[PDB]
């Protein structure tokens, strides 16, 4: 008859407890990037989870920092989702 | 019953906080990129059928009061929310332009107790910051 | 690549 204050509650995080997070002074931050590039290909599909999870695929394979100085080149990133979610999202309806 | 009820009138809010200029103390320099990244995020979500709505170089105190505001509107015939921040950060804090704010202020306004309308409903935030200082030198695959 |  009652649930938990901190339930249904999701958040998508770009980077790692502790971590730093990366963006790309042209092309934006790698987890926005990738986060609206499978929103516009898997949406209409594709539950928040699954999608969430190609995200971080995709920032943990395809970027790599680039920095003229040795002490920031050559990084790697990996989101953190964190889910008190408790059903499945999906950002479309079956009539 | 395994998936939320979609099919409100509303998809609902997606509120996004784009900071990118801060004040000299505290030290971090401009955000530059994260223009591309609400304007991208603002698209996106559009594409959804959500009702976007974009803040600019938020005070910490006036990120705060947003949050309040936007928790205290009536969001019964939303199916959901939606909060994007862009800024510094540091573990479990997000960067107002002068300052930092603890995450757990600004996401306990929407608690299932403190916003009605939004119980029982998916309140999503994305959170587009660092959490700390700390470098994944990754490995070879 | 900047950091945050």
């Amino acid at each position: 008859h009652k649930i938990p204050v901190e339930a249904d509650f999701l958040y998508a995080y770009s980077t790692a407890p502790g971590y730093y997070s990366w963006r790309n002074s042209k092309d934006g931050s790698w987890f926005i990037q990738s986060l609206c590039a499978m929103l516009k290909q898997y949406a209409d599909k594709l539950e928040f989870m699954h999608i969430l999870t190609r995200v971080n695929r995709k920032v943990a394979t395809e970027f790599e920092s680039f920095s003229f100085d040795a002490t920031f080149h050559a990084k790697k990133q990996i989101p953190c989702i964190v889910s008190m979610l408790t059903k499945e999202l999906y950002f479309y309806h079956h009539h | 019953d395994n998936s939320y009820k979609m099919d409100y009138p509303e998809m609902g809010l997606c509120i996004i906080i784009n900071n990118k200029n801060f004040h000299k103390s505290t030290g971090m320099t401009s955000r530059s990129g994260t223009d591309v990244d609400a304007a991208n995020l603002r698209e996106t979500f559009r594409n959804l059928k959500y009702e976007v709505r974009n803040k600019n170089d938020l005070t910490r105190e006036e990120i705060v009061e947003l949050m309040r505001d936007v928790s205290k509107e009536d969001h019964s015939k939303r199916s959901s929310f939606v909060c994007v921040l862009l800024s510094h950060g540091e573990e479990g804090i997000i960067f107002g332009t002068n300052g930092p704010v603890d995450l757990k202020k600004i996401t306990n306004f929407f608690r299932g107790d403190r916003c009605r309308s939004l119980t029982g409903k998916p309140k999503l935030f994305i959170i587009q910051a660092c959490r700390g200082t700390e470098y994944d030198c990754g490995i070879e695959t | 690549d900047e950091v945050x």
